[PDB]
Parts: C-alpha cells; sequence; structure tokens
C-alpha cells in the first residue's frame, strides 16, 4: 500500500485519539479523511489544509507534517466507532488516487463481555454422506474481536478452517462462527477436536469427540 | 494548450481601481472568444469572496473564476503604474500592494495547477519580477511566452 | 440533498462483462468530476478510476489492477455515470460506490495536480464474480439446538423455527469451493428457504 494506516485503535468514551496515514506522496499532497460504518456510504470528514465539510462535527481535526497525515478525534462519542480511511495521490505528481488500508476505531462503549462458545460435532446424517463438519458458534462478546484456533487432539489444524468476521447482534454484542472440514476418516481417527476462542487475552475452549 | 497573445499584455494607468483592472484585463479575453461575455463580473465577485499575494519586492494578484466560465485556456497580464490594494489570499488583515496582475482564464484543472505552480516559482524570482516592472509590452510578452512555452 | 443511486450490480462469471450505472442528482453534474471506488468483502476501500469534466476533455484515469479492462464514461444529459467492466475476475467482487469528486490545490504548499477528495458517496451496488452454479443447500441437524445449512449458492437463505424466539442465525461463510454455508442455533429449556433454487426443507432436530 502506498499509504499506511494503523489497523486498529481503541479509545475510551470522551477521550482523544489520533490515527495516522503515512506515505511518500504525503510530503507533496494533502490527505483527505473518510468515515465508514458497516452497511453505510462513506462520508468525507475533511480535506486539504483546514477544511471540514458542513455538518461534520468540530471534534474531527486533521494535521500533517512530512510524510505523515493525522486525524484527531477529540472527546470520542459512541457513534464514532467506525472505519477511517485516508486518501491522497499514489505518488507525487500523479493523476491517480489511492486509499490507505483503513483503521478500525473501537470506541469502548460497554464493559468487556466474554464470549459464549458452543461446539457441535458432525452429525451422522452428514457422516452417512462422506463429509463431516464441526460448527463452532461464538455468541455475545464485547468488543467485537475474537481469534479461533482448532486443535486435533493436542496439535493445531489450519486446513479446512473457515471463519466469519464478527457481526453485531440485536443486543449491541457480537457474534461469530467457525467451521472445520474433515473427511469422516480423520474424524473417527482422532481422540477429540477442540475450538479455542481467544477474546481480549482470555480463552474459552470447547471440545468434541467421536463418541455421542 | 494555453493561449497567450501579444495583446494579452498591457500597462494600466495610475487611476484604475480593482474593478477597472479586472475589466481591462478581461476585455481581450472576451473579444477573442476565450471566456464568457460576463467573465469580468464573475472574477470580481469571486475575488470579493481574494487573490492578493504578499511577495517582495512586487505584490501580485491572481484574479480568476470558476473554470465553467472559460471557453479556451488563456492568460492576461497587467502591469500597474501605481500599487493597488488586493486583499490577501491567505486571509491576513493588511491589503497586498499589487503591481503585477495575472488574470487566469483556465478551464482545465491540470493546467490550473501547473500554472499556479509556475507562478509561485516566478514571483519568488526577484530579478524576473523587477524586469516585469521595466520591460515593454512586447518584451514582457516574449519573456512570459518563453516561460509558458517551457512549462509545456 | 445529493443522491448517487448506483445499479447494475449482480452475479457475473469470471471473464464475463458487466455494466454499472450511477444516477446523480442534487448538484451540477456537467462540471463535476466523478470517481468509482470499490470495497472487496472484508477489505478496505480501493480507488477504481475517475472521469474529469469538459475542460479536461472528459479524460479518465484508472487504477493499475483495472486499467485496460474497465471503462468509465458519462452522459451529462441524464446525469449518469457508467462503469464498463470486462474480463472480470474473482478479485473484482465487492461493493462499488460512485463518488462526487472535488479538487483541492493550496497555492503556497501545493504540487500539481493537487488532490482529489470524495465529497458525496452512494451506498454502492454489489458485484459478485463467481464460477459457481446455483445449488440448493443440504440441511443437517445440530442435536441449544442448531441447524447447518451447507454448500449453497448463491445468497441468501432464510431460516425459521417451527414455521414461526431466542434464535440466532449466523452470517454465511464463503468457502474456497465458491459455495456458502451458515448455521442457526436456538436455545431451549427448522425452516430453510433457498429461493434461488426453489429448495425448501423442514429438518427436525431429534
Amino acid at each position: 500500500y502506498e499509504l499506511t494506516q494503523e489497523t486498529g485503535v481503541s479509545v475510551a468514551l470522551g477521550r482523544t485519539v489520533t490515527i495516522t496515514c503515512r506515505g511518500d506522496s504525503l510530503a507533496s499532497h494533502a490527505a483527505s479523511w473518510y468515515q465508514k460504518k458497516p452497511g453505510q456510504a462513506p462520508i468525507l470528514l475533511f480535506y486539504g489544509k483546514n477544511n471540514r465539510p458542513s455538518g461534520v462535527p468540530d471534534r474531527f481535526s486533521g494535521s500533517a507534517s512530512g510524510n505523515r497525515a493525522s486525524l484527531t478525534i477529540s472527546g470520542a462519542q459512541a457513534e464514532d466507532d467506525a472505519e477511517y480511511y485516508c486518501s491522497s495521490r499514489d505518488k507525487s505528481g500523479s493523476r491517480l488516487s489511492v486509499f490507505g488500508g483503513g483503521t478500525k476505531l473501537t470506541v469502548l462503549s460497554q464493559p468487556k463481555a466474554a464470549p459464549s462458545v458452543t461446539l457441535f460435532p458432525p452429525s451422522s446424517e452428514e457422516l452417512q454422506a462422506n463429509k463431516a463438519t464441526l460448527v463452532c458458534l461464538i455468541s455475545d462478546f464485547y468488543p467485537g474481536a475474537v481469534t479461533v484456533a482448532w486443535k486435533a487432539d493436542s496439535s493445531p489444524v489450519k486446513a479446512g478452517v473457515e471463519t466469519t468476521t464478527p457481526s453485531k447482534q440485536s443486543n449491541n454484542k457480537y457474534a461469530a462462527s467457525s467451521y472445520l472440514s474433515l473427511t469422516p476418516e480423520q474424524w473417527k481417527s482422532h481422540r477429540s477436536y477442540s475450538c479455542q476462542v481467544t477474546h481480549e487475552g482470555s480463552t474459552v475452549e470447547k471440545t468434541v469427540a467421536p463418541t455421542e | 494548450g494555453i493561449h497567450f497573445r501579444r495583446h494579452y499584455v498591457r500597462h494600466l494607468p495610475k487611476e484604475v481601481s480593482q474593478n477597472d483592472i479586472i475589466k481591462a484585463l478581461a476585455s481581450p479575453l472576451i473579444n477573442d472568444g476565450m471566456v464568457v461575455s460576463d467573465f469580468a463580473d464573475h472574477v470580481i465577485t469571486r475575488e470579493q469572496n481574494p487573490t492578493g499575494l504578499p511577495v517582495e519586492p512586487v505584490g501580485v494578484a491572481i484574479p480568476h473564476t470558476d473554470s465553467k466560465y472559460v471557453r479556451q485556456n488563456a492568460i492576461s497580464v497587467g502591469i500597474l503604474a501605481e500599487p493597488v490594494n488586493f486583499e490577501d489570499a491567505g486571509g491576513e488583515p493588511d491589503p497586498v500592494p499589487v503591481r503585477v496582475v495575472f488574470m487566469l482564464a483556465l478551464g482545465n484543472w491540470f493546467d490550473i495547477t501547473n500554472v499556479l505552480w509556475w507562478i509561485k516559482a516566478v514571483i519568488q524570482d526577484e530579478d524576473f519580477m523587477q524586469q516585469l516592472l521595466v520591460m515593454n509590452d512586447d518584451e514582457i510578452y516574449q519573456s512570459i511566452y518563453t516561460r509558458i512555452s517551457e512549462l509545456e | 440533498e445529493v443522491q448517487l443511486v448506483e445499479s447494475g450490480g449482480g452475479l457475473v462469471k469470471p471473464g464475463g462483462s458487466l455494466r454499472l450505472s450511477c444516477s446523480a442528482s442534487g448538484f451540477d453534474f456537467d462540471n463535476a468530476w466523478m470517481t468509482w471506488v470499490r470495497q472487496p468483502p472484508g477489505k478496505g476501500l480501493e480507488w477504481v478510476g475517475r472521469i474529469t469534466g469538459p475542460g479536461e476533455g472528459w479524460s479518465v484515469d484508472y487504477a493499475a489492477p483495472v486499467e485496460g479492462r474497465f471503462t468509465i464514461s458519462r452522459l451529462n444529459s441524464i446525469n449518469f455515470l457508467y462503469l464498463e467492466m470486462n474480463n472480470l475476475r474473482m478479485e473484482d467482487s465487492g461493493l462499488y460506490f460512485c463518488a462526487r469528486t472535488g479538487k483541492y490545490y493550496d497555492f503556497w504548499s501545493g504540487y500539481p495536480p493537487g488532490e482529489e477528495y470524495f465529497q458525496d458517496w452512494g451506498r454502492g451496488t454489489l458485484v459478485t464474480v463467481s464460477s459457481a452454479s446455483t445449488k440448493g443447500p443440504s440441511v443437517f441437524p445440530l442435536a441449544a439446538l442448531g441447524c447447518l445449512v451447507k454448500d449453497y449458492f448463491p445468497e441468501p437463505v432464510t431460516v425459521s423455527w417451527n414455521s414461526g424466539s431466542g434464535v440466532h442465525t449466523f452470517p454465511a461463510v464463503l468457502q474456497s469451493s465458491g459455495l456458502y454455508s451458515l448455521s442457526s442455533v436456538v436455545t431451549v429449556p427448522c425452516n430453510v428457504n433457498h429461493k434461488p433454487s426453489n429448495t425448501k426443507v423442514d429438518k427436525r432436530v431429534e
């Protein structure tokens, strides 16, 4: 990426947070900044030297020096939880534009909530075919960020893993699901399988074994 | 392309105001078909809502308006006999005493930015600026033409 | 008061072509520059290309992964922006946004050609490039009871319980096969509908 942004930043309610955009083209060209929420059109937050579109809150401000552009959010509000993107030229003097990779801003909006992990073994209706699936369901965690690691016996498994990104529920908490694909041979030829869900340092593990 | 003709350079007398300068510099552009017929009025109101550049030793203004009012790229230059006040482009209280006026009638954004960049270099060339205040219209036309030529 | 209504997004095959449209309103379109931007699922915004105005001869610039395959055009009489996409690839999939595009250049600090910024955005139209054939799901029970809706194409599927509480249907996963799967778990002390394949299934969880 021509323009480098931090991947993710957190800020408590009412605190100030600065996120940055870095690239050689910023020494010659100003950056503009965009906010984007899930499912919604991006919005322009400001551009140029000291320009802020009408309707954009005063608390969004930007600065720049050298190869660096910065977006500063004063007293962060709950609705500022979003993705933030910078844009500029891809190189000095270019007619093209480019976006940074985006920064996920988490505004700590509620107390931390450990996730619920249910793990279903492959069903015998599925085994009677020629396939087997483990379904790891993760429910009601905050903030929305979890890591899933599968274990066969005590050894890790990376092949056949498919995991969804976290989704917001109807109670302002998050959920995720992970799937492991196995041929029915390697299902029954192991003692057990585990789904290790890591959330904010703490870990919750569930385990299944080919014995109903 | 940028049209710059010999009659697009002129000296202006000591009794002209901001609005007379704009109209005088716009009339050759109007008469050759480079800008809309009311181009001058749109420069005046855009300037009031400012293009004065405080530079030593000669103050400069760059009046212009929205590209939508330009039919063909052109530039019109005015050399003032006596300094005339333009409001600072940056937004400083003191008015800029101006003696050189670059009227920009550019409709192409890439030319606008190239020309503004060239102007920025030119007005920091003190020998060039001093020359502008003493050369005749043809010499100014030839000097700037050569510089616009080198730009493109 | 600005609206930018994109359309034309849908399922298309790799190597196929697709045309997107954007109807603009609420601003002077004839003099506006216009940009297309895309967001691949799960990724960031990616600038696609931009068409200039009359003073620039409607010239167009394109991003590197797209140049030579995509064409941006416009018809000012009806305030439409177009994106013509040829030889589509899997990685062209995602949400495509049109954006009204402003131009910025600071005299004392600027460098040609200044900077473009994106002052109004549409909601986007979704493009999915896939080789996958329409396939009804296989429904398997999860004896908190669940239901596994595996290997269907394309989206969506709808899952309800006892033909109509406390049910959590999870979003679909997109597998390397090009097919989707999802799960619906309900906690106690299923009705899966795939309209693209006319498949209905009532799997009882014994």
